[PDB]
């Protein structure tokens, strides 16, 4: 088991220290400590291969080595770049084992306040007897976000589906949620409505089969 | 620059086989050990196999012993995996990988005795306005807009997965609403597996 920790802050040109351990006890250089970086809308990159070994594009800020029998992945002055998820893999004679991963993320960028849209059900889907609510939420920093979905002044659970905020390619984060329905609930109530918590502010937003 | 691209992945029923296949450029490719690497959704990173520089060695990881062999030409640029007897566990998105550089993009191995199933498309009109691509297994699916003219104001979110076992993904677009009446919106979806290609006219 290769174990990391869970996440990482700072600051642009501040330092960081990833820590990657081996349930075995110690890591040693014939483990080949791999670093991958994963950036969001990004291939998979290895920056460091056997422990210290850079890749020839990936800047010298990077440095790789081995501290007290951990693995260490050094950032030593931090850019809004290296905003990214890191893994660690470990080898062990005949194969690679990968840690969980540690989210790095770079302070600095602004708080943005979420966009929400709803769609009713289309005519085209209700003529098909079915009926879905789709609740777009994009250009919200940071991506920390709850969905909640009212019918009428109630809450609804059941048929809801909502996907993990994902980030755009301007560093901003979006997400959609989905209310799946039968046509006979869609006209039953008088409104739906998708409503979206952010950073303690609520955006409301509500359809009806009226319009 | 190092580019890795991965193709080959489809569905399969248990027990089928499949071979995936990655073009590699810009370095030269025989003087490096090459990879796969697989992720499960949920699931973390899990390392396949690894081959030398001349095919001399090649190592597996359990699960995939018996089943899988690792292969490259050293005069086409092409690393290969063979997968037989695949397994529901199997199911993964599988990348292209070296200890240095950019993995490839991956692509997309479903091991399911479900069918493949089509998407429906439905405009979502405006009163921004885009289309639902409903119900569909397995991914992915691709969206563009008006023959891919437009490229910013467009979003496409990813795809959720629903209770059912289908897939679902919307692509939003916003334009001004003296636009509406004037210009067209045609958003082009295309799921390859069902083969469906569908064009919808979204309008108010
Ligand atoms: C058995 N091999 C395999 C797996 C462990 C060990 C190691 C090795 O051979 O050095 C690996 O390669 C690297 O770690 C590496 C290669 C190129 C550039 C930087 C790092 C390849």
């Amino acid at each position: 088991v290769v174990i990391q920790e869970s996440a990482l802050t700072t600051s642009p040109g501040g330092t960081v220290i990833l820590t990657c351990r081996s349930s075995t006890g110690t890591i040693t250089t014939s483990n080949y400590a791999n670093w991958v970086q994963k950036k969001p809308n990004h291939v998979f990159t290895g920056l460091i291969g056997a422990t210290s070994i850079r890749a020839p594009g990936v800047p010298v800020r990077f440095s790789g080595f081995l501290i007290g029998g951990k693995a260490a992945l050094t950032i030593t002055g931090a850019q809004t770049e290296d905003d990214a998820m890191y893994f660690c893999a470990l080898w062990y004679n005949t194969h690679y084992v990968f840690g969980g991963g540690t989210k790095v993320t770079v302070l600095g960028q602004p708080k943005a306040a979420p966009s929400v849209t709803l769609f009713p059900p289309s005519s085209e889907e209700l003529q098909a007897n079915k009926a879905t609510l789709v609740c777009l939420i994009s250009d919200f920093y940071p991506g920390a976000v709850t969905v909640a979905w009212k019918a009428d002044s109630s809450p609804v659970k059941a048929g809801v589906e909502t996907t993990t905020p994902s980030k755009q390619s301007n560093n901003k984060y979006a997400a959609s949620s989905y209310l799946s329905l039968t046509p006979e609930q869609w006209k039953s109530h008088r409104s739906y409505s998708c409503q979206v918590t952010h950073e303690g502010s609520t955006v409301e937003k509500t359809v009806a089969p009226t319009e | 620059e190092v580019q890795l691209v991965e193709s080959g992945g489809g569905l399969v029923q248990p027990g089928g086989s499949l071979r995936l296949s990655c073009a590699a450029s810009g370095f030269i490719f025989s003087s490096d050990w090459m990879n796969w690497v697989r992720q499960a959704p949920g699931k973390g990173l899990e390392w396949v196999a690894n081959i030398n520089q001349d095919g001399s060695e090649k190592y597996y990881v359990d699960s995939v012993k018996g089943r899988f062999t690792i292969s490259r030409d050293n005069a086409q640029n092409s690393l290969y995996l063979q997968m037989n007897s695949l397994r529901a566990e199997d199911t993964a998105v599988y990348y292209c990988a070296k200890e240095l550089g950019p993995w490839g993009q991956g692509t997309l191995v479903t091991v399911s005795s479900a069918s493949t199933k089509g998407p429906s498309v439905f405009p979502l009109a405006p009163s921004a306005l885009g289309c639902l691509v409903k119900d569909y297994f397995p991914e992915p699916v691709t969206v563009s807009w008006n023959s891919g003219a437009l490229t910013s104001g467009v979003h496409t979110f990813p795809a959720v997965l629903q209770s059912s076992g289908l897939y679902s993904l919307s692509s939003v677009v916003t334009v001004p609403s003296s636009s509406l009446g004037t210009q067209t919106y045609i958003c082009n979806v295309n799921h390859k597996p069902s083969n469906t290609k569908v064009d919808k006219k979204v309008e108010p």
